[PDB]
């Protein structure tokens, strides 16, 4: 079981990868947990959208204050 | 549709804690309430001091 | 097993790679959003998900990208350690980006509602 | 407007526009029948959805009702259909019962529907032009007791129910009765394509 | 539209609760009536004492 | 106007959520207050208001499902009703009986217990 | 939807203000009431 | 700054100053806040093509000829960066002379006060 | 490079002129700087949706008051 | 030529809502705040602005409620309406015209009595 998440981890860390989707090795892990244990698709989804986008926009203010 | 929700959402959160803040703002006897308590405090050690 | 809310908090804090205290508003927000009713989404197929996956990367001329997930789909699936794929496929399609289309630098204005 | 809605609710409600006119009754027993018909209905079936119905005053109905005998159309209670007159079905009054009133109704309407079929009459020869002109006459003397009700209504210093209405138009009644049957035997009995000496 | 509509819904009431606890917190003047009070007798106590 | 003696709308609201939720109806005061807000919302009308048509339509979702024998049994139903004559709206009941209806197939979508998680 | 969006944004925005702007007029009185009660303790003082 | 800008850019448009156009910069802002769904075309050439099919829709051939030289123009000058974007916005923006302007009734200004 | 940005200013000038976008040379310029820095065309139509409704409001109070 | 007192769009609106409430428009204080909310609202673009693609249009409905007599008198009157130029925006009234068009057909799918809880 152990091998088998490790592989499905590296897939899905491959996948976002070629799709520069962003994300780290710890959140895909745990958006694929959520997933797993029954986590609404559309609610991850927009969670995690809201953290990329705060990013952004951290970075934006960063970057007008600099 | 969803996006628009997912904007809505945020947009509430954001409101509701920026309305918490000018209630705060404008509510503000809490300055007021921390005088009365160091004004009963002064009291309270004017009596214990007479 | 982090509760699904700290987890997410932490996925928050890890991808925009700042404290709690300087992501507040957006937890707030991330938290309105989790908990707000979301339209249904665009596929909840695991197998049609992952077909519309292909189909728009194909599309796009993106064959790199849409060998990558038909892969990573095939890996999930003979692995069989989701229970609920379709959820899986459908966050993947819908967090997908094409490489190609040069990152659309967040303009500065946005720092005005920063503050 | 202010005192056109002043007389229009001193004037008589517009009730017989299809604007509700709500009107004060008494809540007696006697008076309160349709409304303690309705308590007991609503207290009997749980299964029993109440139905809208419009409360008309009786002398709007009585009113209505000599406007349809003297023939009149388009009556807002009483509806022409496939030359039968036919009651809305949302019509209630404070005193009757909606099966009564619907009984009593349908009877004035089976009259009415007579008087309409007799009322649409062309003259195109002599003779149809002679039965025209007497089912004119016959239509004149039954409007003028029709008219001289109505002006007794108009007064309005005597209780007039529609009981007795129906008791002062039962010799008429009868009389259109007979006619009606005695016009659709010798016109309405008579085939559409036989000759005019022939008919 | 019948998501929507449930979404309305759900953000109304959020945002009526959150209203309700940003009152509770801002406008409770109740601290310092109650710290008035004390600084009343205690007044009242340092009075007595002189 | 035979208006039966029906409870008023609070307490079968109230009564609806204590059944779905399987708690005391003191204790679905908040799903009490959610149905509330749900029937005092603006819905968009419904999409069929012909009876015979939302029989049709359960009819066809049955086939879908590939329950055509429930299909039938529907239809047949329907027509039951229709001669029984029995219910005063059969549109709107036909057409809440379409829109409730569920393949077996589909594995019903558990709601995910973390929506309790943004009620505190 | 973006236009329903935008729009119920810029309401949602007005509303907020306007209840803002209502709650600060609805919630010096007590000032008021404090300078008349002393006027008119100091007149009562000094007419004694 | 881009807000700046945006603020000049609203007082402009309104006739007003920046503090007078407060409110409408603040609907600005949140418009352009709002998650949005990603847009139906990122190509600047289907977006000039829907443009020219919108103008060529209002019998307005001239104006259609207008715009492709104009953003001929554009694509030479090499000065904006995001050409699709701007002629999605061009495009948007549109509006047919033939359909009569649905006429913002007067009431609107009753709730302005 | 100024020349270029000059003539782009101008063919858009004329092409909001020709289909009656209500678009001035300043407006132009500025939008084209928003477009240039990578706004969204979708947020940007609406944005620019409500901005028109402001300003006609706008036009029309001032109106109303002179 | 002092053009009859036509009352201010907010104050016709509260008038309306009195004749419609059947109530002064004090008593339709909460109406009144309804309409005027509707009324601030971003409206969308009436589907046709074409005086005649909307006569077409309100024909064709009518037609399709099987008021094909109905549909014949809607297209004279509308090209009555249009010869007669009295009307300075006939897209928007045609499009209202339409937008008000009921069903004699569709029985009524009678609002429960619930929705009132929600005007006041």
């Amino acid at each position: 079981n152990l091998n088998a998440v490790r592989e499905t981890m590296d897939v899905l860390l491959e996948i976002s990868r070629i799709l520069n989707t962003g994300l780290d090795m710890e959140t895909l892990s745990i958006c694929v947990r959520l997933c797993e244990q029954g986590i609404n698709p559309e609610a991850l989804s927009s969670v995690i959208k809201e953290l990329r986008k705060a990013t952004e926009a951290l970075k934006a203010a960063e970057n007008m204050t600099s | 549709i969803v996006n628009l929700q997912v904007e809505m959402i945020k947009q509430f959160h954001m409101q509701l804690n920026e309305m918490h803040s000018l209630l705060e703002r404008y509510s503000v006897n809490e300055g007021l309430v921390a005088e009365i308590e160091r004004l009963r405090e002064e009291n309270k050690r004017l009596r214990a001091h007479f | 097993q982090k509760s699904p809310n700290v987890l997410l908090q932490n996925l928050c804090c890890r991808i925009l790679g700042r404290s709690e205290a300087d992501v507040a508003q957006q937890f707030q927000y991330a938290v309105r959003v989790i908990g707000s009713n979301f339209a249904p989404t665009v596929e909840r197929d695991e197998f049609l998900v992952a077909e519309k996956i292909k189909k728009e990367l194909i599309r796009q001329r993106r064959e790199a990208d849409a060998a990558l997930f038909s892969e990573l789909h095939r890996k999930l699936h003979s692995q069989g350690v989701l229970k609920n794929k379709w959820s899986i496929l459908y966050l993947l399609l819908s967090l997908s980006e094409d490489p190609r289309r040069q990152p659309s630098k967040v303009s500065s204005y946005a720092t005005l509602f920063a503050q | 407007p202010d005192d056109r809605s002043w007389l229009e609710h001193h004037v008589v409600h517009q009730y017989w526009t299809a604007r509700p006119s709500q009107f004060p009754h008494s809540l007696h027993l006697h008076s309160n029948l349709a409304a303690v018909w309705d308590q007991h209905l609503y207290s009997s079936d749980p299964l029993y959805v109440p139905d809208d119905r419009v409360l008309v005053t009786e002398t709007q109905v009585i009113r209505e009702t000599l406007w349809l005998l003297s023939g009149v159309k388009k009556l807002f209670i009483f509806q022409l259909i496939d030359g039968k007159v036919t009651v809305r079905n949302n019509i209630i009054v404070t005193h009757l019962t909606h099966s009564c009133l619907r009984s009593v109704l349908e009877q004035i309407a089976a009259y009415g529907q007579v008087v309409f079929r007799l009322q649409e009459t062309e003259a195109p020869f002599r003779t149809y032009q002679a039965f025209m002109w007497a089912l004119y006459k016959y239509f004149i003397s039954f409007k003028e007791e029709l008219a001289e009700i109505e002006k007794c209504i108009i007064n309005n210093d005597t209780t007039i129910t529609l009981a007795i209405v129906v008791d002062k138009l039962a010799p008429r009644l009868s009389q259109l009765k007979v006619l009606h049957k005695v016009f659709s035997t010798g016109v309405a009995e008579v085939p559409p394509d036989t000759r005019n000496v022939v008919r």
